[PDB]
């Protein structure tokens, strides 16, 4: 489907850096980090790259904290 | 610039009565106000984690250690800052109110601990449940009150400086 992803669970002193960092492997066309919700809203190239970040960050760990990692609620 | 009003809400009140403290100043060449607004960040988080249910544990662990790392330099620097106040006044005030930061965030850290295992838990009673979380309100609340203090006396101390060439925090409002 869609290239919009939206990331729950980020820390609390979590940093823009550490999101594109995380998604390193991937063409951020967008990205909007929320500290108060620990929440981003990222963009990417193509509906596979979204495919891929959903596949290999949808329950992982960023220093500690679970993530879940979905396409951004259509 | 935290928003009005899934959570815990004494939680979120403590984080956001820190936050508005730590904002009234730029975070430029003032490490005391960044840490700050990290805690309230990591303090929100908290109210958040201490729903979560479970994947929760390790969090609210991982975040108690991190909210202890941000006390760790409030409380070193607000120390610099007390070695170069020239007012016994002040420089006292300043130490009494950081000497407690390190207890009650270690505090914070054993009773998330605690609440991290009940977690999940149902055999677990529910008076003993609803008592876990508000040791932990408590103590949120008594380190963020602590740590907006701190920066307030440490800016107080920031008036009578020894030295120039000494330590020095930016107190520049925004």
């Amino acid at each position: 489907h869609m290239r919009k992803i939206l990331i729950r669970g980020l820390p609390g002193d979590v940093t823009n850096q550490e999101v594109h960092d995380l998604l390193s492997d991937y063409e951020l066309k967008y990205c909007f980090v929320d500290k108060y919700k620990g929440t981003a809203f990222v963009t990417l190239l193509n509906g596979e790259q979204a495919e891929a970040a959903i596949n290999a960050f949808h329950q992982s760990r960023l220093r500690e904290r679970e993530l879940s990692v979905q396409l951004q609620p259509t | 610039e935290f928003p009005e009003q899934v959570i815990n809400q004494p939680m979120m009140m403590a984080a956001r009565q820190l936050h508005d403290e730590a904002r009234k100043w730029s975070s430029k060449g003032n490490d005391i106000i960044a840490a700050a607004k990290r805690m309230a960040l990591l303090m929100a988080e908290m109210s958040r984690l201490v729903r979560g249910g479970s994947g929760t544990k390790r969090a609210l662990i991982q975040c108690a250690k991190d909210i202890a790392k941000a006390s760790d330099e409030v409380t070193r620097l607000a120390k610099e800052v007390a070695k170069q106040c020239t007012d016994k006044r002040i420089r006292t005030n300043l130490l009494q109110v950081c000497e407690r930061i390190p207890t009650i965030s270690t505090q914070l850290k054993i009773l998330s601990t605690v609440k991290a295992t009940m977690l999940g838990r149902t055999n677990i009673s529910d008076e003993e449940s609803e008592q876990a979380t508000e040791m932990l309100v408590h103590n949120a609340q008594n380190l963020m009150q602590s740590v907006k203090e701190t920066v307030r006396e440490a800016e107080a101390a920031s008036i009578k400086i020894r030295t120039d060439a000494g330590f020095t925090l930016r107190w520049v409002r925004k």
